């Protein structure tokens, strides 16, 4: 039962009796160490990338799941020991959670929120130093430690080592086919609890389905976090822009090196072309001899034949490999012109999001409100769905112009303050919606007005913030359900 | 943490119902986390409306809600709460 190393994921095949496991009581390396430090101070980092094709070739039938492991004290803050036996949950820093990124599923450890785990108790067997513990969701994880066999890192032709460590943001969808647990081991036993997480090899049909998730997710928060959403394509087009200018280096350097191979295998032609010359001279030197078998000049004239043959061989070659460089330098030629090309579009494309970046940058600086609005009545709300929206009602401008905000999102937070404040246009706000206006938040709409993770009232703008629009101005701003303003854009 | 509402007792779901309805959350993304997962447990067609836009005569606070949820899973054919 060699053990495998904390924090490095392996298949494990099931059996009728559940997985089988083989924890070290060896403390993890410092390579993970170094991802839970590091990403101490959602987002991630890949420990593996998992290729379905592959993993078939020896488990025909996608039974195997996916088993990484790490011992709990590394994860969780409050030791497992000083806790409740109550407690099902335990607080996590991190977990190790299937992602589905760049078009394969892939396991990694993840962070930067508040997260919580399963706990469960591992029961004995028959088998000395071999528990069950069952994760809900998950088959019966049956484990068994050793600290006798030196440990060891598993290697299947499917399950990759991405060696890029570098922190991403993660999955919206984290976690979709993963069960993990902390579990801890009865007290007279001196086993470590140890944290568990087993994910499903999800096959390419599946990934598919995961990635096109992954992609309607990022939409929704693009457009509900304008604010930052911008932020990003600026560092996408910098990326590219900075990426492209290398390959005009690349480039360059190619071309220019194709330009001296040009003109050496050139000179190296010309000589070899003189050459000719000379011993095709001296065969017209010699022709007398031509027909005069017994005379001196009848060898002199045949060392003619050959110093040309040979000569004009060389020539050949050198003529061959001319041309060769002649290609190389026209294609290379070419390279550059379409390389430095596309650096022309990617240099565009990071000025226009550097602008939009900064316009978009405003509704998060300071700002005084303006504007008077218009009158409503009490299908104020109603109207939010209907036409262009409703804007701003004359009532609520009037109680805010001139005030300070800190960032336009201050701004919408008292906006609804003055609705919850106001009997008439809040006349269409329940007790439990009420609830949520005065506590900031933007209140719930209709079902039949809601769009996925979209379920409450917004505020946009007419003239919009990207096109220098005005952040704070009254008379400018709508509010919208979010169906309605998705129907507004088409 | 919770994939069915056979997970939840009545208890611990009228504490969500609670938590949801008096908007106790960190924030707004958070509040609207749970409406969304409140959403799947019921299956109910008003959906979110139950909460904020509830039909006439029916009762909005906390566990007359639950007691909504509850008699209309009932009686379309659905599983119930733990225990």
């Amino acid at each position: 039962a060699a053990p495998v190393a904390f924090g490095f994921p392996a298949l494990s095949t099931p059996g009728a009796g559940g997985l089988a496991v083989s924890i070290s009581a060896s403390e993890l390396s410092a390579a993970i160490a170094g991802i839970i430090a590091k990403l101490k101070k959602p987002f991630g980092v890949v420990l593996s990338s998992l290729i379905p094709s592959e993993i078939a070739k020896d488990d025909p039938n996608m039974m195997s799941k996916i088993v990484t492991s790490l011992p709990a004290d590394d994860i969780t803050e409050s030791p497992v020991s000083s806790l409740p036996l109550d407690k099902a949950t335990v607080n996590v820093n991190v977990r190790v959670v299937d992602d589905v990124k760049d078009e394969r599923q892939n396991i990694s450890v993840v962070s930067g929120v508040p997260m919580s785990v399963p706990v469960v108790d591992a029961k004995p067997t028959e088998r000395p130093g071999v528990f069950t513990a069952s994760i809900p969701g998950a088959p019966v994880l049956n484990i068994s430690v050793n600290d006798s066999t030196p440990a060891v890192q598993t290697l299947s032709p499917g399950v990759t080592n991405n060696t890029d460590k570098d922190v991403r943001p993660a999955g919206f969808t984290q976690g979709g086919n993963t069960r993990d647990a902390v579990i801890r081991f009865p007290k007279d036993s001196g086993h470590n609890a140890v944290y568990v997480s087993v994910s499903d090899v999800l096959s390419p049909d599946q990934v598919k389905q995961r990635q096109d998730e992954e992609n309607r997710r990022q939409q929704e928060w693009d457009a509900t976090h304008p604010v930052e959403a911008a932020e990003r394509n600026c560092e996408r087009a910098r990326a590219e822009l900075n990426q492209a200018n290398e390959d005009v280096a690349r480039n360059q350097e190619r071309q220019a090196k194709a330009v001296q191979v040009y003109n050496s295998r050139k000179s190296e032609l010309d000589a070899a072309n003189k050459t000719l010359a000379d011993a095709i001279a001296e065969i017209k030197q010699f022709n007398r001899f031509a027909h005069d078998p017994m005379a001196g000049g009848h060898r002199m004239w045949q060392m003619a034949g050959l110093k040309a043959q040979r000569a004009q061989t060389d020539v050949n070659n050198k003529q061959a490999a001319f041309d060769a460089a002649a290609k190389e330098k026209s294609d290379a030629d070419a390279a550059l012109s379409a390389a430095q090309e596309r650096r022309k579009q990617k240099e565009n494309k990071e000025k226009d999001a550097k602008d939009k970046c900064a316009m978009e940058s405003k509704r998060n600086k300071p700002g005084k409100a303006t504007g008077k609005g218009k009158p409503v009545g009490d299908k104020w709300l109603d109207d939010a769905g209907k036409d262009s929206g409703a804007p701003i009602p004359d009532r609520i401008a009037d109680k805010l112009r001139d005030k300070e905000f800190k960032s336009f999102d201050d701004f919408r937070k008292a906006v609804w303050e003055e609705v919850s404040k106001d009997p008439e246009l809040s006349k269409n706000l329940n007790p439990s919606n009420k609830s949520s206006v005065s506590k900031g938040y933007s209140p719930f709409t209709p079902k039949n007005q809601q769009v996925g993770g979209r379920k409450v009232y917004e505020l946009h703008h007419d003239k919009p913030i990207s096109q220098g629009g005005e952040v704070y101005d009254m008379d400018n701003i709508r509010v919208t359900t979010p169906k309605r303003h998705i129907d507004i854009h088409r | 943490l919770k994939h069915s509402i056979s997970d939840y007792t009545e208890a611990e779901f009228l504490q969500l119902v609670t938590t949801i309805c008096n908007a106790d959350t960190s924030s707004e993304e958070e509040l609207v986390k749970l409406v969304t997962h409140f959403e799947e447990m019921t299956e109910h067609p008003s959906g979110s409306d139950l909460i904020y836009y509830p039909k006439e005569g029916d009762d909005d606070s906390p566990s007359g809600i639950v007691n909504t949820v509850k008699q209309w899973r009932a009686a379309n054919g659905k599983s119930g709460f733990k225990q």
